[PDB]
C-alpha cells in the first residue's frame, strides 16, 4: 500500500506522502516566529567541510522583495519549487502590477506540490516556510510535502521539528517584539542544536513591512549571538 | 488480500478495494455537520490547528456566490475538487449567464470522480464534500462521498466521530424545516458539540459556519465573525 | 536482484543489465585490428561456415560506413544491422550538412551517443553490440576505434573482441609493434593471431575474412580480399611456421 | 576456500598433446598394440580431450576388436574409435547459430 | 493426515474413532458432531460417508451478521441508547466473531478508562481501532 | 524493498535509487579541483593506461565553454552526454543573451538537466557527479560540484571519485590563504592533493590550469612531471 | 517427527487457555497461531512500538539516573539523534558514552561523549547514508 | 501445463502462446454449437438457440448475423465479443465496398478480421475475442464458400464446418458423410446440417430450438428461414 | 535465465534473449518446408496438410507471392505469416514506386527483416514467430534467403525448416549437388518433405513455387500431380 | 487465482474472471424490475434508503437516457450515473447526426458496445451495474433490454436486476404481458415488486416506477403522484 502516490491503506492512508514527511525530518531544524514588528527566520547551517562556500548553502532564499523563504529536506525538489515561487510571484506582479500575498504565495507553492499523483511522480521532499509582510500584515506560512498550507503565529520544521516547538510554545506570546523574537528564536536554535552556536553555523533574515530590504544577516550575526 | 492494491480489479465478493480504503479517508478528517431548512442551507465544520500557536486549518471553502462546501478527506482532492466547481460555475455564469444549479454541479462532480475508479494512473478523490447551495429550487445539501456516489442529504455530517452528529440530526431531522437562521445555526452548533470529545468544547477558534440563504450569498464566518452565532449558544449538560 | 530493468542502479551502482550486455559480447565473433602506418585492417571470422551456407555477401562481418570509413560487427545480428544503417545515415548526414567526410571520431561519438541513450531510458534493451571502427581523416589520419555495448568507445592500436578475446589482446601485445608495423606486417600479424584465437587450426581461407583501408592517390580505397589472396597469405604465414620449427 | 583452510586451490586443467600422448600410453600398455599405430596421432585427433576421455577413446578401440575377436589393434581401430568416443553436440540450429554475428 | 515417528500413537487414537463412526448405524440417538478451524490439515477418511459427513460451513460474518453479533455480545454491559450498530458493523470488516465480542469488551474498558457509565459510540469505534492493536494518530495531512 | 524505483520514498524518507547514483562516482577516478587568486587548476588521477591504446579518447577534463571546464567522475557513458548538452546548452545561452555563461549558471544546468532525469521513473540518473570549475565570472573565480541527484554546490576546493575521503581529508589541513597566494603553489597544490594517488606513482596525474581571462592549457607530460618533480624536491625537505 | 509433540502441547495450552491471568511476550507476533492469536484466548494485543522523542528523552533519563553525567546534558538533543531507536539502543547509547568517558581518563561522561556514543551505536549500524550521498539533504 | 501464460506476448519455453490457447476454450463456454455445411450450389449454417426461460424476446435471441446482403455469419463463443467481432466485420466490409468499388469477398471478410484478431494476439492492449466466425456466401466464379476463423487469427475454407461444445463430435461426423460422394443439392445441404446437430446433440429439435441461415446461388442473399419453413425441412428429414 | 525469460528487453546473466530462442523453438515446432536453389531457379516446397478432408485445401496458400519475382514460404504461426505477407508485399511496392525497378532479393529480405526486428526491440509486442525462405531471379543469379524472428536473415543454398527439419538438412548436403538444373531441383525438393511428411503425398497435400527466369509462380496441383507420380 | 487480477487475462477454463465478479457484484444491489407493457414499457426499481437523513428522492436509479428512452440501474450507482453519461453522449449524438430518435435496438447495441469495450483493457474494469433499457415508438412498438456488464444485450418481456432475480422472474412468469395494458401493469409491478425484499433485511426501503408507452406519449417520465399511491395501496393489499 506503500509503493505508490495511487494506493490507499485499507485505514485511508496514503503511504507516500507521509514516507515524504518523514524526510523533512533528515533535514535541519528551521525556526520562525511572525510578530506585530515583523517576522524573523533562523536556520541551521550544518554545513559539512569547511572547504565549502556558506553562501552555497541556500537554506533561506528570497521568493520576492517582500517575503523570506525557510527550507528543509531535499534540496533538488526545494530547488524546483523555488523556482516555481519566484517565477509566480514575479508573473502575478507583471499581470496585476502588485505585490503577492505570502498566502497566495504559499497557495501556488502548494498547487505544484498537490501534483505527485495528481496530474493525467513523487511527492516533493521538503517543507516549506513563508515568511513575509503584506496587506493584512506580517505573516509566516508554512506547507508541507502533501501541499497542506497554513499560517503559523511561530513554526519550526526539519530537525527537531518537535522538541524546537514545544520549546516555542512556551516562550512566543502574541504581543512579542522583533528583538525579543529573535532573542528566542535563536535561544532556542542553540538549545537544540547539536554543534555550539556561532555565526558561521547559522543564517538569521528578518522581513519587516519598513524595511523590506535586507532581508539576511552579514557579518552581524555575530553581535546577535554574543548578546545571547 | 491481494485485490486490494489498484482500483481496476474486482474483489471475489463483488467490491472493489480501493474505494472502500478510500471512504476511509473521509473519517479520517474532522467532523463537519450540514443541515439545511425551508430557507438556508447551513453547514459547520470543526477546524483543527496542528499545533498549539499555529491557526486552525480552514474546512469550509468558497466555490460560488450561491453555492460552498465544506472538505471531509484529503486537502490535495479537496483543492483539486474545488478548483474544478470554481473553473466549471465560471465557466456556466460566463455561458448561460446563470447561477449554476447545485444538482448539476453534484452530477459533473459524481461525473469526474468516477473517472479515476474506473481508470488505472490515479487514486480516488479521497475527500468528502458536504456541498451547500441556494438555487431557484431551494436549499439543498449534498455529500460527495469518494465512490463517486452522491445523496441528496436534508441533514448530514462526515469526518472524524461525526456518527454522533448523524444521531443527532436524524432525532432532531423533522423540526429542521421551519427553522430561521439561527436555530438553523445552533442545531448545527449543537450537533458539532456533540461530535466533541467530553473535555473539548466549541470554542471561538475551532468552529467555523458557513451560510447561504434565500438573499444572502455563501458567507464564511471565522474567528470574531463566528461568535454571533455562538452567543445564544445552550451549554452542554455535564 | 538488480538486473530486472536496464535503468536500476545496484546498491554498489553497477548497471548490472549494461555488463550483462558487455559479457554477452564474448558469445560475439573475433574481430581484430591490428597495429599498421599507411594502413589499417579488420580480420573476422566466420563461425558459420556451413556448406550449404550460399555466399552473397562476402562481407556478413565487414560492413562499410563511409566512403572512408568500414567498420566490423560483434553482437545480435538484428542489433548490428540496426546499428549499421543508423552509421550510414549519420555519415550521409554529416557528409551533407558539412560537405566533408566524417573526421572518424565524430561518427563513433554519434553511435555512442546513441547507444548510451538505451541505457538511460527505460523500456529499451541495450543494444548488446560490440564494433571496431576503421578509417582516414584529414586530422588524425588512419584511426582504429573500439565501440562497447555500454555506449563507452576508446582510441586503439590494436584490440580484438568476440570468442577469446582475452587470448587475441594478449597475443597482439605480446607481439606489439610500434612505428615498425607496415601493412604486410600487419596482415601476417592477423593471421598469426587468428591462428590460435580461433580454435580450428590452419585457418582455412573461406573461414577468415580481412577487410584493409590504405590511403591511395587521396581515394582511401576499402579492399576486402577474395579467396585467393587470403589462401596466398595464409600460405605465407604457413610457411614462416615451418621455419619456426627448427629450434627442436 | 580461504587460505588457512584450503592453502594451496590446484587446477586440473585438460591435459595438453603432449600429456594426452601420455594419458594414451599409459592406458594402452596392457594393450597388444601392433606395429605402425602412432598414439601421438590419435592424441592430436582428441583437442582438450578431458583425459578419461582418453581412457574411454583406448577402451573402445579394444571394443572395435573384441566385437571383431581378435586381441590386437590397429590404428584404423582407434581412428574410428576417437569419433565416437569425443563425439559432440551441435546446436543442430542455425536460426539460433546466427543469433549472434 | 498420515506420516516408525512418535505419531504412531494418536495414529491408533484416529483409527480407533473411524472404527466407531462406522460402527453404528443412522436413525439411532447418537447424532455425532465435530469442529475443527482447519479442515485443510484433516485426513478426508475421517469425512467419508458412515463418518462424518455433512460438512456444515461457517464463514466469516458479513456486515448485518457483524453488527448482530456485536449487539448480543453488549447486552451486559450499559451501552448508550445512541449507538449505530450498523455503522459499527461498516467500520468492522473482516472480523471474526471473537474480535466481534472483542471490539465491545475494549470498548468497555475504554469506557472505564475515561470514567464513563454508559458507552458512546466513540468508544466502541477505540474498540475496533485497538482491537486490531492500531493507534489513531491525527495526521495533519488530511484536514 | 524500496530501491528498485526511483520515485518511491522509503520508510525513513530516502531515494534509495538516488542514493545509489552516488556509488558510481565513489569507483570512478580521483578528480581534484581548487580555485586559486587567479589559476583554477583542476587535476585527475588514475590514468590507468592500457598501454596499447591512445589516450587522446580518453580526456576526461573538457572545455564546456571558452572560458568553463569541468572534470567528471562515475561511468564515462553518461558524461560524455551531459559533456555535449552542457556545450550546447552554453552555446544556446550566448545565443539568447550576449553574456556568455557564468560558472554557476552551467552549475545550475547541470543540476537541472540531472535533477530531471532523476525525478521521473523509467528514466535512470546521471551517474557521475561532476566538478564545475572556471573563470567566466568576469574578475572572481569559482568553483562548483555537481551530484549526480542533481544538487550543486561552490567549494573553495573538491575531490571527487575513489579516494574523495582521503584526499578532501588531506585538503583541509594544508588549504590556506598562503598556499593560493602564487599561482604556481596553487597548481603544486593540486599536485599534492593528487599526491595520494592509488599507487602514488606521479606519472599518471593530468592537470589541467585555466587562468583569468586566458585559455584552457592542459599540462604537458613535461611540464606536469616538471612541476611534480618540483614538489618531490620541496618535499624532499622532510629529511 | 517431533514437531508435532510441541504442536500438540500448544493445542493442550490453548485448551487451558479456552482468577487466573496470562503474558505472552514476542518479537514475531505474525508466526504465532491464528487460533492463539483469537481474542478468546488473548483477549488484548498491546503493541510497543519504538518510542517518540518525548519517551526517547524519558529513556535517557531513566537510564542516565545513575550514571556520573555532567549536569548540562541535553537529553532532549540526544533524543533526537536517535530517530526510530529502540528502548534497548538507547541504553547502549548511555552505556556507551560512559565506555568513551572511561577510554580517556575522565570521571564525568559529558555531552561530546555521548554524541560520540550515538555516532558509534545508532548511526554506525542504522544505515549507510554516508556524507557523498547525504549532501541532497540541507 | 499453465506455463507462463498469464501475458499473451510472452512465449512459452515450447513455443505456444498459451493466452491465445485459451481463447479457444472460451469459445465454447457459451454451451451452444454452429455447424456450416457446403453444398454444390448453396451453404446452410444452424446454431443452437437456447432460450432458457419464458420471458426471453426470442426475436434477439438470434446468433445469426447479416454483415452484408451477400455474406452472412453464425456466432459461436462469448456473446459480447461475437457483437463486437460482428459490428467489425460490418465496418471492415462497408469500407472494402466503398474504396475497391465491389462487394467483399467471404474470403477477405474475415481475412481482415482475422487480421484484426492477430494484432490483438501480438500487442498486449486488447484482450483477444472469444468467439468464432463462420461466414457464407454466394461469391461468383467459385459458388458458395465456407469460412471458418478463430481468434488466433486462422482462416480456411471448408467444406464443412462446426464450433462449439461439439466442435470434434460434428467435424467428426462431417469427415464421415463428406467422402461418400453424392450430390449435395439444397435441400441435401440443409439435411446434412441438421443431422449434424441432432447427431451431435441427441435431441428432436423442436422448431424453436434452431436458427439456420441459407445462402444459395439462385437468390445471393443472406436468408434465416422463419419457424415454418425449418419445420418443413425437419419433416423432410423424418421421413 | 530462469526468471528472465519472460521479457524481450531483458538480458540474462549469460547475456541470452530467451524470447527469441522460444520463438525460434515455435518456429521449430511448425509444419516443414524446404527451398533449393538451383543453377536455373529457386524452388521452395511445403506441406499444407490439413487435419480433416473437410477443409478446402484450395482457400490458403503457404507458398505465396510479393512481386512477380520473388516467393515466399514458412514454418510457424500462420497469422503471423499473413501480416509478414502484407508488409513484405507493402515494402516491395513501396521500393518499386520510389525506384521504378523491381527489389532485389537482398535488400526485400533485409527490409523484412528489419520489420522482424522491430517487434523485438520492446515489451509488449511479440516476435514473429515464423522463419522465412524468400527466392528471386535478378540481375542473373537465383537467391535463396532465410529470415527468422530474431531478424538475422541467411543466404541459405538449400535448407528446411519446421518439424524434423534437421533429418531435413541430413537429407541435403548428399543428394544437393550445386550444378543441378531446375527440374532435378522439383524432385529433390519433393524428396525432401517425403522424409518428414506422414502420409501419401496427394496432389492438394504439398505446394511447390517455382522462382525460374520467367519470375515465381505457385505450382497447380496438376503439375505438382505430374511430379509427383514421376518421383513415386 | 492469477487468472483473476486482470480482465484481459483468460482462465485455463476459459473465462474472463474479472467480468464474473463484476456481474456477481450486480447480485449485491437492490431489486429493480422491468416489464414491457402490451403499448409500452414499465420499470419498477427498488430504492433501499441507506439512512433516514437522505431526503426523498435522492440517489434515484430510474434515468432519462433520451427523449424516449429509459434507464432502470441496479448496481454500484458510480457506474450507473457514467454509463447514463454515455448512453446520453451516445443518443445526442445519434440525434444530430441521423435527425431522428435513436432505436432502442441501436442504443442497447451501441451501450453495449461501450460495455463491452471496458472488460478488454488491464488499464479499465468491467462495469459494476446491470440496467434495462426501455422505450416505445409507433413504428417500433415497445422494447426492453438488458444490457449485463459482460455487454451482451438481448430482448426481455419481463425481466429483473439485483438480489431477487430469479424471486422476482417466478412472479412475472405468472402474468400475461402480452396482453394486459400497463395502466394496471404498473400495478401489478409494485405488487410483485412488493413480494420480493423480505422485511426482515434490508430494513426500509422506497419504491419508484416510471414508464414509457402510449399513456405517457413516447416519453419516460416518472408516473404521476396520485397513480402511484394507489399502486402502493393495491401492492400492500397482497399481504395474505
Amino acid at each position: 500500500y506503500d509503493r505508490g502516490v495511487n494506493t490507499f491503506s485499507p485505514e485511508g492512508r496514503l503511504f507516500q506522502v507521509e514516507y515524504a514527511i518523514e524526510a523533512i525530518k533528515l533535514g535541519s531544524t528551521a525556526i520562525g516566529i511572525q510578530t506585530s514588528e515583523g517576522v524573523c527566520l533562523a536556520v541551521e547551517k550544518r554545513i559539512t567541510s569547511p572547504l565549502m562556500e556558506p553562501s552555497s548553502i541556500e537554506k533561506i532564499v528570497e521568493i520576492d522583495a517582500h517575503i523570506g523563504c525557510a527550507m528543509s529536506g531535499l534540496i533538488k525538489d526545494a530547488k524546483t519549487l523555488i523556482d516555481k515561487a519566484r517565477v509566480e510571484t514575479q508573473n502575478h506582479w507583471f499581470t496585476y502590477n502588485e505585490t503577492m500575498t505570502v498566502e497566495s504565495v504559499t497557495q501556488a507553492v502548494s498547487n505544484l506540490a498537490l501534483q505527485f499523483g495528481e496530474e493525467d511522480s513523487r511527492p516533493f521532499g521538503v517543507a516549506l516556510l513563508f515568511g513575509g509582510v503584506d496587506e493584512k500584515g506580517p505573516q509566516l506560512f508554512h506547507m508541507d510535502p502533501s501541499g497542506t498550507f497554513v499560517q503559523c503565529d511561530a513554526r519550526a520544521i526539519g530537525s527537531a521539528s518537535e522538541g524546537a516547538q514545544s520549546s516555542l510554545q512556551e516562550v512566543y506570546h502574541k504581543s512579542m517584539t522583533l528583538k525579543e523574537a529573535i532573542k528566542s528564536s535563536l535561544i532556542i536554535l542553540k538549545q537544540v542544536m547539536e554543534e555550539k552556536l556561532n555565526a558561521t553555523n547559522i543564517e538569521l533574515a528578518t522581513v519587516q513591512p519598513g524595511q523590506n530590504f535586507h532581508m539576511f544577516t552579514k557579518e552581524e550575526l555575530e553581535e546577535v549571538i554574543k548578546d545571547i | 488480500n491481494q485485490y486490494d492494491n489498484d482500483v481496476t480489479v474486482w474483489s471475489p465478493q463483488g467490491r472493489i478495494h480501493q474505494i472502500e480504503y478510500a471512504m476511509e479517508a473521509v473519517k479520517q478528517g474532522s467532523a463537519t455537520v450540514g443541515l439545511k431548512s425551508k430557507t438556508h442551507a447551513v453547514l459547520v465544520a470543526l477546524k483543527r490547528a496542528q499545533s498549539e500557536l499555529a491557526a486552525h486549518q480552514k474546512k469550509i471553502l468558497h466555490v460560488d456566490n450561491h453555492i460552498g462546501i465544506s472538505i471531509a478527506g484529503l486537502t490535495a482532492d479537496a483543492r483539486l475538487l474545488c478548483n474544478f466547481m470554481r473553473q466549471e460555475c465560471l465557466d456556466s455564469r460566463f455561458v448561460f449567464d446563470r447561477p449554476l444549479p447545485v444538482s448539476r454541479l453534484v452530477s459533473l462532480i459524481g461525473s469526474k470522480t468516477q473517472i479515476p475508479t474506473q481508470r488505472y494512473g490515479r487514486r480516488p478523490y479521497g475527500v468528502g464534500l458536504l456541498i451547500a447551495g441556494y438555487d431557484d429550487m431551494g436549499p439543498h445539501i449534498f455529500q460527495t462521498c469518494p465512490s463517486a456516489n452522491y445523496f441528496d442529504c436534508r441533514a448530514m455530517s462526515i469526518g472524524a466521530r461525526s456518527q454522533s452528529a448523524r444521531t443527532y440530526l436524524e432525532r432532531h431531522m423533522s423540526e429542521f424545516m421551519e427553522c430561521n437562521l439561527n436555530e438553523l445555526v445552533k442545531h448545527g452548533l449543537r450537533a458539532l458539540r456533540e461530535t466533541l470529545p467530553a473535555e473539548q468544547d466549541l470554542t471561538t477558534k475551532n468552529v467555523s459556519i458557513g451560510i447561504v440563504g434565500k438573499d444572502l450569498e455563501f458567507t464564511i464566518y471565522d474567528d470574531d465573525d463566528v461568535s454571533p452565532f455562538l452567543e445564544g449558544l445552550e451549554e452542554r449538560p455535564q | 536482484r538488480y538486473d530486472s530493468r536496464t535503468t536500476i542502479f545496484s546498491p554498489e551502482g553497477r548497471l548490472y543489465q549494461v555488463e550483462y550486455a558487455m559479457e554477452a559480447i564474448g558469445h560475439a565473433g573475433t574481430c581484430l585490428g591490428i597495429l599498421a602506418n599507411d594502413g589499417v585492417l579488420l580480420a573476422a571470422e566466420r563461425r558459420n561456415i556451413h556448406k550449404l551456407l550460399d555466399e552473397v555477401f562476402f562481407s556478413e562481418k565487414i560492413y562499410k560506413l563511409n566512403e572512408d570509413m568500414a567498420c566490423s560487427v560483434a553482437g545480435i545480428t538484428s542489433d548490428a544491422n540496426v546499428l549499421t544503417n543508423e552509421l550510414r545515415l549519420i555519415a550521409q548526414r554529416y557528409l551533407l550538412q558539412y560537405q566533408e567526410p566524417i573526421p572518424c571520431e565524430q561518427l563513433v561519438t554519434a553511435l555512442c551517443d546513441i547507444k548510451q541513450a538505451y541505457t538511460q531510458f527505460g523500456g529499451k534493451r541495450p543494444f548488446g553490440v560490440s564494433l571496431l571502427y576503421i578509417g582516414w581523416d584529414k586530422h588524425y589520419g588512419f584511426q582504429l576505434y573500439q565501440s562497447d555495448p555500454s555506449g563507452n568507445y576508446g582510441g586503439w592500436k590494436a584490440t580484438c573482441i568476440g570468442n577469446n578475446s582475452a587470448a587475441a589482446v594478449s597475443m597482439l601485445k605480446q607481439d606489439y609493434k610500434e612505428g615498425e608495423m607496415t601493412l604486410k606486417s600487419a596482415l601476417a600479424l592477423a593471421i598469426k593471431v587468428l591462428n590460435k584465437t580461433m580454435d580450428v587450426s590452419k585457418l582455412s581461407a573461406e573461414k577468415v575474412e580481412i577487410a584493409t583501408l590504405t590511403r591511395e592517390n587521396g581515394k582511401t580505397v576499402i579492399r576486402v580480399l577474395k579467396q585467393k589472396e587470403v589462401e596466398q597469405l595464409i600460405k605465407k604465414h604457413e610457411e614462416e611456421e615451418a621455419k619456426a620449427e627448427r629450434e627442436k | 576456500l580461504r587460505p588457512g583452510r584450503i592453502d594451496r586451490k590446484i587446477e586440473f586443467p585438460p591435459p595438453n598433446e603432449e600429456a594426452r600422448l601420455d594419458i594414451l600410453k599409459i592406458h594402452s600398455r596392457k594393450m597388444n598394440l601392433t606395429r605402425g599405430i602412432n598414439l601421438r596421432k590419435i592424441a592430436e585427433l582428441m583437442p582438450g580431450a578431458s583425459g578419461a576421455e582418453v581412457k574411454g577413446v583406448c577402451t573402445e578401440a579394444g571394443m572395435y576388436a573384441l566385437r571383431e575377436r581378435r586381441v590386437h589393434v590397429t590404428q584404423e581401430d582407434f581412428e574410428m574409435a576417437v569419433a565416437k568416443v569425443m563425439q559432440k553436440d551441435s546446436e543442430k540450429n542455425m536460426s539460433i547459430k546466427k543469433l549472434w554475428k | 493426515k498420515r506420516f516408525k515417528a512418535g505419531d504412531r500413537e494418536v495414529q491408533r487414537t484416529m483409527l480407533e474413532l473411524l472404527n466407531q463412526l462406522d460402527g453404528f448405524q443412522p436413525n439411532t440417538q447418537v447424532k455425532v458432531i465435530a469442529a475443527t478451524n482447519r479442515v485443510d490439515i484433516l485426513d478426508p477418511a475421517l469425512l467419508r460417508s458412515g463418518r462424518l459427513d455433512r460438512k456444515i460451513e461457517f464463514p466469516m460474518p458479513n456486515e448485518e451478521a457483524r453488527a448482530r453479533i456485536m449487539q448480543i455480545h453488549s447486552r451486559k454491559m450499559n451501552v448508550s441508547p445512541d449507538v449505530n450498530y450498523e455503522e459499527l458493523a461498516r467500520c468492522t470488516d473482516d472480523f471474526n466473531g471473537a474480535q466481534c465480542k472483542a471490539v465491545c469488551v475494549e470498548a468497555g474498558m475504554i469506557a472505564l478508562r475515561r470514567g464513563a457509565t454508559e458507552l458512546t459510540h466513540e468508544d466502541y469505534m477505540e474498540g475496533i481501532l485497538e482491537v486490531q492493536a492500531k493507534k489513531k494518530a491525527n495526521l495533519q495531512y488530511y484536514a | 524493498s524500496y530501491d528498485r524505483a526511483i520515485t518511491v520514498f522509503s520508510p525513513d524518507g530516502h531515494l534509495f535509487q538516488v542514493e545509489y547514483a552516488q556509488e558510481a562516482v565513489k569507483k570512478g577516478s580521483t578528480a581534484v579541483g581548487v580555485r586559486g587568486r587567479d589559476i583554477v587548476v583542476l587535476g585527475v588521477e588514475k590514468k590507468s593506461v592500457a598501454k596499447l591504446q591512445d589516450e587522446r579518447t580518453v580526456r576526461k577534463i573538457c572545455a564546456l565553454d571558452d572560458n568553463v571546464c569541468m572534470a567528471f567522475a562515475g561511468l564515462t557513458a553518461d558524461a560524455r552526454i551531459v559533456i555535449n548538452r552542457a556545450r550546447v546548452e552554453c552555446q544556446s545561452h550566448r545565443l539568447t543573451v550576449e553574456d556568455p555563461v557564468t560558472v554557476e549558471y552551467i552549475t545550475r544546468y547541470i543540476a537541472s538537466l540531472k535533477q530531471r532525469y532523476t525525478q521521473s521513473n523509467g528514466r535512470r540518473p546521471f551517474g557521475i557527479s561532476a566538478l564545475i570549475v572556471g573563470f567566466d565570472f568576469d574578475g572572481t573565480p569559482r568553483l562548483y560540484q555537481t551530484d549526480p541527484s542533481g544538487t550543486y554546490h561552490a567549494w573553495k576546493a573538491n575531490a571527487i571519485g575513489r579516494g574523495a575521503k582521503s584526499v578532501r581529508e588531506f585538503l583541509e589541513k594544508n588549504y590556506t590563504d598562503e598556499a593560493i597566494e602564487t599561482d604556481d603553489l596553487t597548481i603544486k597544490l593540486v599536485i599534492k592533493a593528487l599526491l595520494e594517488v592509488v599507487q602514488s606513482g606521479g606519472k599518471n596525474i593530468e592537470l589541467a590550469v585555466m587562468r583569468r581571462d586566458q585559455s584552457l592549457k592542459i599540462l604537458n607530460p613535461e611540464e606536469i612531471e616538471k612541476y611534480v618533480a618540483e614538489i618531490e624536491k620541496e618535499k624532499e625537505e622532510n629529511e | 517427527g517431533g514437531d508435532n509433540e510441541v504442536q500438540r502441547t500448544m493445542l493442550e495450552l490453548i485448551n487451558q487457555l479456552d482468577n487466573i491471568k496470562v503474558l505472552m511476550a514476542t518479537n514475531r507476533p505474525d508466526t504465532l497461531d491464528p487460533a492463539l492469536m483469537r481474542p478468546g484466548r488473548l483477549d488484548r494485543k498491546i503493541e510497543f512500538s519504538l518510542p517518540d522523542l518525548e519517551g526517547r528523552t524519558h529513556i535517557f533519563k531513566i537510564h542516565a539516573r545513575s550514571m556520573s553525567v555532567e549536569r548540562d546534558i541535553r537529553f532532549e538533543l540526544l533524543a533526537r539523534l536517535c530517530p526510530n531507536s529502540t528502548g534497548a539502543e538507547i541504553r547502549s547509547v548511555c552505556t556507551e558514552a560512559g565506555m568513551f568517558a572511561i577510554r580517556a581518563r575522565r570521571k564525568i561522561a559529558t555531552e561530546k561523549d555521548f554524541l560520540e556514543a550515538v555516532n558509534k551505536v545508532i548511526k554506525s549500524y542504522a544505515k549507510f547514508s554516508a556524507t557523498p550521498r547525504y549532501m541532497t539533504y540541507n | 501445463s499453465a506455463g507462463f501464460d498469464r501475458h499473451i506476448t510472452i512465449f512459452s519455453p515450447e513455443g505456444r502462446l498459451y493466452q491465445v490457447e485459451y481463447a479457444f476454450k472460451a469459445i465454447n463456454q457459451g454451451g451452444l454449437t454452429s455447424v456450416a455445411v457446403r453444398g454444390k450450389d448453396c451453404a446452410v449454417i444452424v446454431t443452437q438457440k437456447k432460450v432458457p426461460d419464458k420471458l426471453l424476446d426470442s426475436s434477439t435471441v438470434t446468433h445469426l448475423f447479416k454483415i452484408t446482403e451477400n455474406i452472412g455469419c453464425v456466432m459461436t463463443g462469448m456473446t459480447a465479443d461475437s457483437r463486437s467481432q460482428v459490428q467489425r466485420a460490418r465496418y471492415e466490409a462497408a469500407n472494402w465496398k466503398y474504396k475497391y468499388g465491389y462487394e467483399i469477398p467471404v474470403d477477405m471478410l474475415c481475412k481482415r478480421i482475422a487480421d484484426i484478431s492477430q494484432v490483438y494476439t501480438q500487442n498486449a492492449e486488447m484482450r483477444p475475442l472469444g468467439c468464432c466466425m463462420i461466414l457464407i456466401g454466394i461469391d461468383e466464379e467459385q459458388g458458395p464458400q465456407v469460412y471458418k476463423c478463430d481468434p488466433a487469427g486462422y482462416y480456411c475454407g471448408f467444406k464443412a464446418t462446426a464450433a462449439g461444445v461439439k466442435q470434434t463430435e460434428s467435424t467428426s461426423f462431417l469427415e464421415k458423410k463428406v467422402k461418400k460422394k453424392f450430390d449435395w443439392t439444397f435441400e441435401q445441404t440443409v439435411e446434412t446440417a441438421i443431422t449434424c446437430l441432432s447427431t451431435v446433440l441427441s435431441i428432436d429439435f423442436k422448431p424453436s430450438e434452431i436458427e439456420v441461415g441459407v445462402v444459395t446461388v439462385e437468390n445471393p442473399k443472406f436468408r434465416i428461414l422463419t419457424e415454418a419453413e425449418i419445420d418443413a425441412h425437419l419433416v423432410a428429414l423424418a421421413e | 535465465e530462469r526468471g528472465y525469460s519472460f521479457s524481450l528487453t531483458t538480458f540474462s546473466p549469460s547475456g541470452k534473449l530467451v524470447q527469441i530462442e522460444y520463438a525460434l523453438a515455435a518456429v521449430a515446432g511448425g509444419a516443414p518446408s524446404v527451398g533449393i536453389k538451383a543453377a536455373n531457379g529457386v524452388v521452395l516446397a511445403t506441406e499444407k496438410k490439413q487435419k480433416s478432408i473437410l477443409y478446402d485445401e484450395r482457400s490458403v496458400h503457404k507458398v505465396e507471392p510479393i512481386t512477380k519475382h520473388i516467393g515466399l514460404v514458412y514454418s510457424g504461426m500462420g497469422p503471423d505469416y499473413r501480416v509478414l505477407v502484407h508488409r513484405a508485399r507493402k515494402l516491395a511496392q513501396q521500393y518499386y514506386l520510389v525506384y521504378q525497378e523491381p527489389i532485389p532479393t537482398a535488400q526485400l529480405v533485409q527490409r523484412v527483416a528489419s520489420v522482424m526486428q522491430e517487434y523485438t526491440q520492446s515489451g509488449g509486442v511479440r516476435p514473429f514467430g515464423v522463419s522465412l525462405l524468400i527466392c528471386g531471379w535478378n540481375e542473373g543469379r537465383p537467391y535463396l534467403f532465410q529470415s527468422d524472428p530474431s531478424g538475422a536473415y541467411f543466404a541459405w543454398k538449400a535448407t528446411a525448416m519446421g518439424k524434423n527439419y534437421v533429418n531435413g538438412k541430413t537429407f541435403l548436403e548428399k543428394r544437393y549437388n550445386e550444378d543441378l538444373e531446375l527440374e532435378d531441383a522439383i524432385h529433390t525438393a519433393i524428396l525432401t518433405l517425403k522424409e518428414s511428411f506422414e502420409g501419401q503425398m496427394t496432389e492438394d497435400n504439398i505446394e511447390v513455387g517455382i522462382c525460374n527466369e520467367a519470375g515465381f509462380r505457385r505450382l497447380t496441383p496438376t503439375e505438382v500431380k505430374d511430379y509427383l507420380a514421376a518421383i513415386a | 487465482t492469477g487468472y483473476d487480477l486482470s480482465a484481459s487475462t483468460f482462465s485455463p477454463d476459459g473465462r474472463v474472471f474479472q467480468v464474473e465478479y463484476a456481474m456477481k457484484a450486480v447480485e449485491n444491489s437492490s431489486t429493480a424490475i422491468g416489464i414491457r407493457c402490451k403499448d409500452g414499457v414499465v420499470f419498477g426499481v427498488e430504492k433501499l434508503v441507506l439512512s433516514k437523513l437522505y431526503e426523498e428522492g435522492s440517489n434515484k436509479r430510474l434515468f432519462n437516457v433520451d427523449r424516449h428512452v429509459g434507464m432502470a440501474v441496479a448496481g454500484l450507482l458510480a457506474d450507473a450515473r457514467s454509463l447514463a453519461d454515455i448512453a446520453r453522449e451516445e443518443a445526442s449524438n445519434f440525434r444530430s447526426n441521423f435527425g431522428y430518435n435513436i432505436p432502442l435496438k441501436h442504443l442497447a447495441d451501441r451501450v453495449a458496445m461501450y460495455v463491452h469495450a471496458y472488460t478488454l483493457y488491464s488499464a479499465v474494469r468491467p462495469f459494476g451495474c446491470s440496467f434495462m433499457l426501455g422505450s416505445y415508438s409507433v413504428n417500433d412498438g415497445a422494447q426492453l433490454y438488458m444490457i449485463d456488464p459482460s455487454g451482451v444485450s438481448y430482448g426481455y418481456w419481463g425481466c429483473a436486476i439485483g438480489k431477487a432475480r430469479q424471486a422476482a422472474k417466478t412472479e412475472i412468469e405468472k402474468l400475461q404481458m402480452k396482453e394486459m395494458t400497463c395502466r394496471d401493469i404498473v400495478k401489478e409491478v409494485a405488487k410483485i415488486i412488493y413480494i420480493v425484499h423480505d422485511e426482515v433485511k434490508d430494513k426500509a426501503f422506497e419504491l419508484e416506477l416510471s414508464w414509457v408507452g402510449e399513456l405517457t406519449n413516447g416519453r419516460h417520465e416518472i408516473v404521476p403522484k396520485d397513480i402511484r399511491e394507489e399502486a402502493e395501496k393495491y401492492a400492500k393489499e397482497s399481504l395474505k
